[PDB]
């Protein structure tokens, strides 16, 4: 269903673009609109290579796949965090009363 | 570039500039890039660059008692439309023929030729002035 959501999202966007094209043509797409479009072109200018690199490194890692005393400190940390959470909710309720 | 009608070609190119200026003011007040880019490219892309030749085209150089003739010429100078300090040869000719018309008969032709000379002086002077304010606007 989620894959259907994304593909239909592309479909919605594309029919929308065809609707913003077919009618709105006619020597009117101008100052504010052209400004937005130029900003967008600049955006598309402003990575894909680093992303290819990361996909590659992940391919490498993927194929490459193909401490008693510490738990005490971990318990200390988790207990402290549980202690703080309640005071946080307390601040929330006090502010709400302030509202 | 008008060899024979230089003053016109001047005043033309001048007001043409003034137009282009108010235009670029508005256009930058909102937006455009292309036309600006093309004017620039033709103005600088390597041929003397255009605006340079345009600069290169504006050329920067420029019986009667004499002193009273100079005073009379000075009274016939009007600031022409462009601030050209021109010697109006029509008024100078009128006043000079007037001074002639107002021993006197035998030197009438001499004073007449003197008046025509004063007029030609006023005329070349007005022309100089014109060209001056012309290069000024340029």
């Amino acid at each position: 269903y989620k894959r259907k959501l994304m593909e239909l999202s592309h479909r919605v966007l594309q029919v929308l673009i065809k609707q913003e094209i077919q009618r709105k043509s006619g020597f009117a797409i101008q100052a504010e609109e052209e400004q937005l479009r130029v900003q967008l072109d600049t955006i598309q200018s402003e990575f894909k290579g680093r992303l290819n690199e990361l996909m590659s490194q992940i391919r490498m890692q993927n194929h490459f796949g193909a401490l008693r005393e510490i738990k005490q400190h971990l318990k200390q940390q988790q207990e402290g965090v549980s202690h703080l959470i309640s005071i946080i909710k307390d601040n929330h309720e006090d502010i709400k009363l302030i509202e | 570039s008008v060899e024979e009608s230089e003053i016109s070609a001047m005043n033309q190119m001048s007001w043409l500039m003034k137009t282009a200026t108010i235009e670029l003011r508005i256009t930058s007040l909102n937006r455009q890039r292309s036309h600006t880019q093309r004017l620039l490219h033709l103005l600088l892309d390597d041929v003397r660059r255009k605006i340079l030749r345009i600069l290169d085209s504006i050329q920067f150089s420029n019986f009667f008692d004499r002193s009273q003739i100079e005073q009379v010429i000075a009274n016939c100078e009007h600031k022409n439309r462009r601030g050209q300090t021109v010697c109006n040869v029509k008024l100078l000719h009128r006043v000079l023929v007037a001074e002639v018309n107002a021993a006197a008969i035998g030197q009438r032709p001499l004073l007449m030729e003197e008046i025509n000379t004063i007029l030609q002086y006023v005329v070349e002077r007005n022309k100089l002035l014109q060209c001056l304010h012309a290069k000024r606007h340029a």
